[PDB]
């Protein structure tokens, strides 16, 4: 326990603490495949709960009475909104809706 | 020992930095008395 | 392409990358209050203010970073500006720490460089730097005897 | 103390992020209907 807490101790550094804002309108609408706008296709599947937009994993689709949106983070690039020289692990911290 | 007395310098190195003095040296190079089995080592380091 | 001013006080583009440096010797902050009250001036902490015109749900993208020699234990040597109104990097900043804050124990008179620089010059964050009135930098520090 | 949720997720990982909405024809309806977008603030963390 004292070899892995001065192991700790001696890897712990600060941070580099960063927010990311993700509107899914601006995601879905520079999908580039089977791209669409939220705000209608939001109408269009909730006045008939049945259809789907989007591709799979980047996309809306209504499974029964529960509609869902979805997203796929290694389609996102937060991994290179910094440059690399200022660390590589690049963890999630918390995520706000 | 090893890990404590690393412990201990890495304390006397925030003691260092907070207080601007890089010259500060209380842990005196030691305390392991190799012959009688490095003992009183602790009371050593609790002294610095 | 261009840069402004003279090297370690000026802008400087580097590829797709925009920076606005500083020298913390030509500040002269160590002759703000007179000298018989401490000559140990260390910095505390160090925000960021960025007045500029941020869209609706926009991030800001900015490091502000230290060239120097000075020790700064570990990683408190840069900050990342995603709030740009009076932030650290910190989410919920708290002085009186247990860790050490950013910038914290600079000698806030040393011959060090404060670089602050965008990524994406003339991507995402165009309109950003063009609508950028002035860099904005609250240093607290601490005079201590 | 406690880890907060979505802590650790590796940022750039091949991972799924699914919000669902209970309830698209009964009591929310008009909330999905009213919708403007859906906006996240993901607060991650650069370490070297």
């Amino acid at each position: 326990l004292a070899q892995m807490e001065k192991s700790y101790l001696e890897k712990d550094e600060r941070a580099l603490e960063v927010t990311r804002t993700v509107s899914l309108a601006e995601v879905y609408a520079g999908l580039t495949e089977n791209s669409f706008i939220l705000k209608d296709k939001v109408t269009e599947l909730v006045n008939a709960g049945e259809g789907s937009a989007g591709t799979t994993l980047n996309g809306l689709n209504v499974e029964g009475t529960q509609l869902q949106a979805s997203l796929k983070l290694s389609d996102l690039n937060i991994a290179t909104d910094y440059p690399d020289g200022l660390g590589n692990t690049r963890r999630i911290k918390q995520i706000s809706v | 020992y090893d890990l404590a007395v690393s412990l201990c310098l890495m304390a006397e190195q925030t003691y260092q930095y907070e207080l601007n003095n890089a010259a500060a040296h209380f842990i005196k190079p030691g305390a392991w008395h190799g012959t009688y089995a490095g003992l009183l080592a602790g009371e050593t380091l609790m002294l610095n | 392409e261009g840069s402004a001013g003279t090297t370690l006080n000026g802008l400087n583009v580097e590829g797709t990358q925009l920076q606005a440096s500083l020298k913390l010797s030509d500040l002269n902050i160590a002759t703000d209050y007179p000298d018989g009250l401490g000559n140990t001036r260390r910095i505390k902490q160090i925000s960021v203010t960025l007045p500029a015109l941020l869209g609706p749900y926009q991030d800001v993208r900015a490091i502000l970073s230290y060239g120097g020699s000075t020790m700064m234990p570990r990683g408190c040597k840069a900050i990342a500006i995603s709030h740009g109104m009076n932030d650290s990097g910190q989410f919920q900043m708290d002085f009186n720490d247990a860790k050490y804050l950013p910038f914290e124990g600079l000698p806030v008179a040393d011959t060090g460089t404060l670089t602050l620089s965008f990524p994406g010059i003339s991507g995402k964050q165009k309109s950003l730097l063009l609508s950028l009135s002035d860099i904005i930098l609250h240093i607290r520090y601490t005079i201590r005897s």
